[PDB]
């Protein structure tokens, strides 16, 4: 019973 | 070298905490005040973290901002702790070994001869999180931990570098950083004492009182009386809150237009009635007590009798035990009576009287609408909080409706009745004293439950019965004229001279008589009803 | 030392030449789990087991470092360790030298996904298609618990500081400071270890810096040739560092605080029982179980008496369970309380166990009645339990409801009873009057004068009486005080 989000880094 | 020669503390804004300023001072850069050689000499290596926390509003960021410039520090770097983090890969942990390349260099540069280079992180729980959080995403936000440790931890003998931690709260910082060789010292600050507060109130107001900005009516030391928990945030909040009462005579904002006495301006000064409307305003945020104590005697009393003035002498008595002797670190008392005779009022005003560090009290009230856990989870902080101060009291109301009384079963709470017995017999930790007083209605009860063991003496509060403490309760209550409250006791005296009714009953009675009908038919109607 | 163990067992196969184990086919042990509390020097043992057995030079591997920032990348490295004992091994066979990996802190990365990618690499190559008996990995972890079940199975595993030690590391640590002539010759080493007891090295570092920080403090607000070291600042310096310990030897010393009075003799004789009982578990090889009942009326004072008993006795292992401990805490706790501190008795060849009041544990009120039967069970099981083979206990338990437990028909599970009465003749009151030093010779002759014209027959309790003196002190020294009080509380 449990969910995530997701975050994004760029490219170096 | 460490400290400037000219400096004296005394300036400083920093002022209710002296001890705490010893304690960082001696710890901290003691080690770094002789010459080098007596350091390896003596086998001792230097401190490397220091860490402060406290509750919200207590002076730390201060001593932070004036630390760099009042002991001759090269200026501080400071860095918020969410500035630190970046948006593309490998920028963080760059940004983080980026700060010590100074020190590097001086280091590899001149030895030993290197200054001290200071570095203090403000919002330290920002980042360095537990780095066992989870989350499956990304990992920037652990990375960063292992980056400070390793140039924290595996320095390369870095011993010129001294990082200084503020935050408010400890449990969220990772317990990685916390061990010897990495924010070692931990210093608390607290909020002040009353000498502090007064230190306080005397560097908030000194610009005012130099310029004759305040009128000589003013008294620091009441005020420093009155204020019972306030921070020094709190406390300039109220120094700002009153100087805009002052503001507001001249210039009325609203109502009519602006209109400016250019001659009162020069007279401006504040006074005391500001101060206190400024109290009225103000409200601390920690509060524990002092107050529901004042509310539970707001009717005050009477003195209708001598009984009243010998249960008052016995309380005195047993204060002055608890407080000379060294042997009795325990006393309990119990106070029973009839019902609506007035027993809370009797403890709550011995309590008072005494004037004790530590006063609180226990009653349904608190308790309503909690779950059963919970209650016994109260019962027991509440102990263990009044466990600490080197002199306690503490008033239990109405034991019966804490436990769940109810004669039809009988229902009752097995456990918060278990919880309370064994309490009532802990004797406190070493050198520290309790008196305890509860009290109740239901004495016999309470001979069924057999817990009478655990109480030392017992105090009976009988009611009152004779038409002379009427008579005197009446005229202190000045229901009627003199001669009203005369006929009154005649005609009751043949009406029914045998008599039983309590206080409370008597007080209601005569406000609803005064309401109706002062004369006789309503009050010694309900008088006679009730008896 | 007991360094035997591993060695006989463990490390014996290596010895025998190798074809003999190429063809028999003995397996060698795999891993070896060595735990205990932080501290405890894990990190010098499993270094000091590769160079004491002459093998390879150990890869030393920090547990929170294999965290890995590239996807993958963790599972590369896990797999890379072993190349070196793989070519090895696959270059000569069963005369490849003994290769040893140490992963600290494993419960920190091997838990029950980078930290389940590098258990599959690790359970991948450690068994299954690969029988490198070349490899012995070693696993050190202060918590147990935590360590994942896909690795606690058999095949995998199997194997799972002292005063005088105290000493010489305060020697080691304080060699720089004595030898310099900087320590004055009244600070004694040995007071300072019999203080700390439950200390760690970096704990004895601190403590150190501290207590010099006083001596620092001391010159600042050119005779530096007068900065020592004093005893005082050990002293004080204590008040900083603290340990993470915890003993109760210290409660069983608190609860005779108010002493002994010896007002009669009959409190000599029940002594003189205690000590026969004690003597008579010490030398019997039969009697491995004594159980004593001590009961008498409220207040007469017991738990003090049973202390003093287990206090003169001098045996390893003495502890004490009293209602104070388990308050706050739900049933299914207090039963694994009172079960793991009764297992904690069997490891030892000689222990006393003190229970107070017996009744208060189990929740007794008697307008129910009402009480906790599942305790009750639990306490009349145990009461009648045999401790291991060799081991011997004294079980002493106080009381004061006799007539409440003849009701439940536990008395069967008592060997004796002993009866406390409290006293009732005014020559106890006198002897306790002068033990106190109440007052002069004057008031305590008058007292009982007093007294005897009043009430003949005393009957009080001495806790009563102890605490009525001292309510009395205060208010009347003269008698027309306390001779008024006891007959009120006649
Ligand atoms: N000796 C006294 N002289 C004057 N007023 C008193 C006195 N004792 C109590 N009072 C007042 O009488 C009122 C009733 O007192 P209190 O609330 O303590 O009653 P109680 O007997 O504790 O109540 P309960 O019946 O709910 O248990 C309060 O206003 C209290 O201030
Ligand atoms: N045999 C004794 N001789 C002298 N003093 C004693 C003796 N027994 C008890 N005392 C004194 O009694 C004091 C308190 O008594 P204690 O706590 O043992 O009472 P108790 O009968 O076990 O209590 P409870 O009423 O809770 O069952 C102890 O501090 C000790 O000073
Ligand atoms: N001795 C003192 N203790 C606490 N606050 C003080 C003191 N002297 C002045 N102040 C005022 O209180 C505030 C300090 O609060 P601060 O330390 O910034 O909060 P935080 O603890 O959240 O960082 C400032 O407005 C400062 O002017």
């Amino acid at each position: 019973g449990q969910q995530i989000f997701s975050q994004a880094l760029l490219n170096a | 070298a460490v400290i400037r020669p000219d400096f004296k503390f005394e300036d400083l804004g920093v002022g209710g905490l002296d001890k705490e300023f010893t304690k960082i001072f001696r710890r901290a850069f003691a080690s770094r005040i002789f010459p080098p050689s007596v350091i390896e000499k003596l086998g001792i290596s230097h401190v490397k973290g220091l860490l402060l926390y406290g509750p919200p509003g207590t002076g730390k960021t201060l001593i932070a901002r004036k630390i760099g410039t009042m002991l001759n520090a090269k200026e501080p770097k400071i860095v918020n702790g969410p500035e630190i983090l970046s948006k593309y890969v490998g920028s963080s942990e760059e940004n983080i070994r980026n700060l010590f390349k100074d020190a590097e260099a001086e280091y590899r540069a001149k030895g030993e001869e290197s200054s001290l280079h200071i570095i203090i992180f403000d919002e330290l729980d920002s980042v360095f999180k537990q780095r066992g959080s989870r989350g499956d995403g990304t990992g920037v936000g652990d990375n960063v931990v292992n980056q400070l440790l390793a140039k924290m931890d595996g320095v390369d003998q870095l011993n010129n570098i001294l990082v200084i931690g503020m935050t408010n709260r400890k449990d969220l910082i990772d317990s990685a950083l916390l061990r010897p060789g990495r924010f070692e010292v931990q210093v608390e600050i607290h909020l002040p004492d009353e000498k502090g507060r007064l230190q306080i109130f005397d560097i908030q107001t000194k610009k005012m009182r130099e310029n004759n900005m305040m009128s000589d009516d003013v008294n620091l030391a009441e005020l420093a009386a009155l204020t019972k928990n306030f921070s020094g945030a709190e406390i300039e909040g109220l120094v700002k809150s009153a100087s805009s009462f002052a503001i507001n005579k001249t210039v009325n904002i609203g109502k009519g237009a602006t209109k400016l006495n250019t001659k009162d301006i020069a007279k401006l000064k504040v006074t005391r009635e500001d101060f206190l409307n400024a109290l009225n305003d103000v409200t601390p945020a920690f509060g524990i007590s002092e107050e529901d104590l004042k509310t539970c005697v707001e009717g005050g009393m009477m003195l209708y009798s001598e009984r009243v003035n010998s249960i008052l002498k016995n309380g005195a008595r047993y204060v002055r035990q608890v407080r000379e002797s060294d042997k009795s670190r325990l006393v309990s008392l119990l106070i029973h009576g009839p019902a609506g005779s007035g027993k809370t009022a009797l403890a709550a005003e011995i309590a008072l009287k005494s004037g004790f560090p530590f006063i609180r009290l226990i009653s349904p009230n608190e308790l309503s609408g909690m779950s059963e856990s919970a209650k016994i989870a109260y019962i027991d902080n509440t102990f263990r909080d009044a466990y600490k101060s080197p002199l306690n009291i503490l008033v239990i109301d109405s034991l019966e409706t804490l436990v769940d009384w109810v004669p039809i079963g009988p229902r009752f709470s097995n456990n918060i009745l278990q919880m309370l017995k064994v309490a009532l017999k802990r004797k406190p930790p070493q050198d520290r004293r309790l008196l305890i007083m509860t009290t109740t209605s239901a004495y016999s009860v309470l001979q069924q439950m057999d817990i009478l063991s655990c109480f030392d003496n017992e105090i009976a509060v009988p009611n009152m019965t004779n038409l002379d403490e009427l008579n005197n309760v009446m005229i202190e209550s000045n229901f009627l004229d003199d001669a009203g409250r005369v006929k009154v006791i005649n005609e009751l005296s043949r009406s029914c001279p045998n008599f039983n009714v309590g206080i409370k009953k008597t007080l209601t009675n005569i406000e609803t008589a005064r309401h109706d009908e002062d004369p006789v038919n309503e009050l010694v109607e309900l008088m006679t009803q009730s008896a």
